[PDB]
């Protein structure tokens, strides 16, 4: 369009050469990945499936691009964002099967799985509540297999020491406590003095799908509104859009492999 | 393009500070090679391949054409088939040759090459190493127990090399998206084949669980050669391919004649201007074409106080016109530019010199030639290691006494330049040649029957004795 | 480090055909022209012909 005040979009998620206060990001360098790319945890730790059809849920977004963001800003942008992509979505995943939070859509979590069960230690970072943590699980005749810790209370645990051997509980440099190997969850939800443990293979996932992407220069998004209500067309207003989309399905087989250490 | 093809991370040799157990214990390390290759190799060659395929940028980029009743004209133009099928047919089109000094080794050789047809199997690689820079080959000791060589494709194979100053290679990989034809779903998922000094391991992986690899159905499965069985070829030391460096060119070749195609398209050639205040009945306009007098009658104003004056009528033949003179110098010097840095005879400004055709040609690839050498170098150095496998499994199996040593086979090339058998055959024969009279005969098309006529010289010669 | 590398890295970088122009994008110009940046790559006819 002939618009010389940028395009006003509600929401304001569309990408633009032009900023709200006339900033133009014209001979603009590409931005480098100042942190590494997050990976989904209960991918790592939980045990695949093999499935085919389904219970799984759907995984969704559609990033919208002005086509000269496209050309004079960022020319890639699009290979560039899928991995930033599949970082959302695991991220949400995870957040979803462990603590509960995100509208998980699943009736089953770890967060929901201790919650039930009660299995959950009051008190401060100590070899005793660590051993009392364990010992939470092995009463179950279930051994713990990894521990899933906000990586700010590594402060906490580097002032830990066994009084028999009189050594460091925690290995600082393999990221290992009482040997067992342990996960950091980046996400705000699980707060400074909380850990979470439990026989990980007894959480079970499947993806009856990978990641599809799609790149669109003609769909409507009904979901984004002009400044005057009318639709967004892609096609009429020179605009670009990325969908991706997933399924996931997750279980869990004993809710009872699972235990939490939270501050009294 | 450009951030593809002279991107840093591109176009690198991957490289292992342990050994290949140290490799093999810790699988994901290989996935993270993985990554690395789909992430910035195998785009570089992506777009090699699409250029040698003639899918250059001009037809992709509709990003910028409008979509109106106005015409597209996108173009491209093929230089990168062109030249990489003249430089490598210049390489290989003749098929290399073999020697040796001990016939046990010779013949075992030529009874591999013959059985795995290996004339086309070099050339199919010198067209890989002329178009992305690098090839590989994979060797097989096949199920009917046979030593077979197969062509490994670039955008799906890579080595990693030991990280001393020697780089022998510790592993090769081959990854395929495997997918069948009617659906769209799990295509992202990869078979991986990871090649070790004493068999294959073979694994399931896909992008999106971010390829961890997994153990396939039988998923180890030894091989007897005593070396990673995947060999790599090179272009130049480089690793970089006849026409990569000039593929901007041919962007802007692709670009200036799509330009003029457009303005061919969308101005009109010419037109009968008419200017002036006058009534065109746009009935009678239709007898344009066949009137043979154009007449104009100008309006006549009258003024108030009775002057009287006339309009100004006017009329006369308007046409289109562009800058031929510079258009043309600008895309001949395109045009020249990339045949001169590809060192290609520049077949629009070319003349040729009485009869002999080979000496000419020594003359005008001279340029050419000089890569060649060089490419001849690094084709020898790998074919040793191809000859090095199989001596090995020729022993292992004792198809041939382990006195035997391959190393010393002498390969010999020659160029594919054209040659005229009736100079060759007076050159052989002045100078002490000699020739059986069957196999001269075989030399010359118009013996009807090569053979017969041995007969029927004789009867003549017979009947001469009476 | 600081005095011969970057010599030897420019003539290294010439004989790749990362000419000065593909990377000096620092006055170019791309708000609705394209670039229509060019690299000639006559250090690789020259060290090849030469050697």
């Amino acid at each position: 369009s002939n618009n010389v005040k940028p395009q006003v979009f509600n929401p304001d998620n569309v990408m633009m050469h032009e900023k709200k206060d006339g900033t133009l990001m014209n001979e603009f360098t590409t931005p480098i990945l100042q942190e590494v790319m997050e990976n989904s945890k209960i991918m790592q730790l939980g045990k695949y499936e093999p499935m085919e059809g389904t219970r799984a849920f759907k995984l969704g977004v559609i990033l919208p691009v002005t086509k000269e963001f496209l050309n004079y800003t960022y020319s890639q942008f699009f290979e560039e964002m899928k991995p930033m992509i599949a970082e959302a979505f695991y991220k949400k995943f995870d957040e979803a099967g462990i603590l509960n939070q995100g509208n998980n859509p699943f009736g089953k979590s770890i967060a929901q799985s201790i919650e039930k069960t009660n299995k959950v230690i009051k008190g401060d970072f100590t070899q005793d509540n660590i051993i009392d943590l364990e010992a939470l699980l092995e009463d179950d005749e279930l051994e713990a297999n990894a521990f899933i810790s906000k990586t700010q209370n590594r402060s906490l645990l580097r002032k830990i020491v066994d009084p028999e051997t009189k050594e460091r509980i925690y290995d600082r440099n393999s990221d290992s406590l009482d040997g067992l190997p342990v996960v950091n969850l980046k996400s705000s939800n699980l707060k400074r003095g909380e850990l979470i443990t439990g026989d990980f293979d007894k959480l079970i996932y499947g993806i009856p799908q990978l990641i599809e992407y799609k790149i669109d220069e003609t769909a409507q998004l009904s979901t984004v509104k002009n400044e005057d209500g009318t639709p967004v067309n892609l096609f009429e207003q020179d605009m670009v859009a990325l969908r991706a989309t997933m399924h996931v399905a997750l279980h869990i087989a004993d809710d009872k492999a699972f235990a939490k250490l939270v501050p009294a | 393009n450009i951030n593809y093809l002279f991107n840093d991370e591109a176009n690198v040799v991957y490289t292992y500070d342990g050994t290949e157990s140290d490799l093999l214990q810790n699988v994901n390390e290989v996935s993270k090679y993985i990554e690395h290759h789909m992430d910035y190799q195998r785009p570089r060659l992506k777009v090699l391949s699409d250029y040698y395929e003639g899918k250059t940028k001009n037809l992709v980029e509709l990003t910028r054409r409008k979509e109106e009743y106005m015409a597209d004209n996108r173009v491209a133009h093929d230089y990168a088939s062109y030249i990489s099928d003249f430089i490598n047919g210049y390489f290989l089109g003749n098929p290399i040759q073999y020697q040796d000094d001990d016939k046990d080794v010779l013949e075992a050789i030529e009874a591999f090459n013959d059985l795995n047809d290996v004339e086309s199997h070099n050339r199919s690689l010198g067209l890989d190493l002329s178009i992305y820079g690098k090839a590989y080959e994979l060797m097989i000791r096949n199920q009917d127990d046979e030593t077979r060589l197969y062509k490994s494709d670039a955008m799906s194979t890579f080595i990693i090399y030991d990280n001393t100053v020697e780089r022998n290679s510790i592993a090769g990989v081959r990854y395929l998206r495997t997918k069948p034809i009617d659906k769209t779903d799990e295509d992202e998922v990869f078979t991986v084949d990871l090649f070790t000094s004493h068999g294959v391991y073979r694994y399931l992986t896909n992008r999106t669980n971010g390829l961890k690899l997994t153990p396939r159905e039988n998923s180890f499965e030894s091989h007897s050669f005593e070396r990673m069985p995947i060999t790599e070829f090179s272009n130049n030391e480089r690793r970089k391919g006849d026409y990569e460096k000039v593929i901007t060119l041919i962007d802007l070749y692709d670009n200036a004649e799509s330009d003029t195609a457009n303005y061919m398209s969308d101005l009109n050639d010419a037109m009968l201007l008419i200017k002036g205040n006058l009534n065109l009945d746009p009935v009678e306009v239709r007898k344009q074409k066949e009137a043979n007098v154009l007449f104009l009658e100008p309006t006549v104003y009258v003024d108030a106080e009775g002057r009287e004056t006339e309009g100004s009528v006017d009329g006369g033949y308007i046409y289109k016109q562009y800058d031929v003179q510079g258009t043309e110098a600008y895309k001949d010097r395109l045009n020249s530019d990339i045949h001169m840095f590809t060192n290609t005879p520049n077949m629009k400004d070319d003349n040729f010199s009485g009869t002999q055709s080979g000496e000419a040609m020594k003359y005008k690839l001279f340029g050419l030639e000089q890569r060649t050498k060089t490419k001849e170098g690094l084709f020898t150095k790998g074919l040793r290691r191809r000859a090095k496998l199989l001596e090995t499994i020729l022993k292992n199996t004792r198809s041939i006494d382990a006195n035997k040593d391959f190393n010393t086979v002498r390969y010999v090339y020659n160029r594919n330049l054209p040659k005229s058998l009736i100079e060759e055959l007076k050159a052989y024969i002045d100078s002490g040649g000699k020739i059986s009279q069957t196999t001269l005969m075989s030399l010359f098309s118009f013996f009807q029957d090569p053979e017969l006529e041995v007969k029927k010289i004789e009867e003549d010669e017979k009947e001469s004795i009476k």
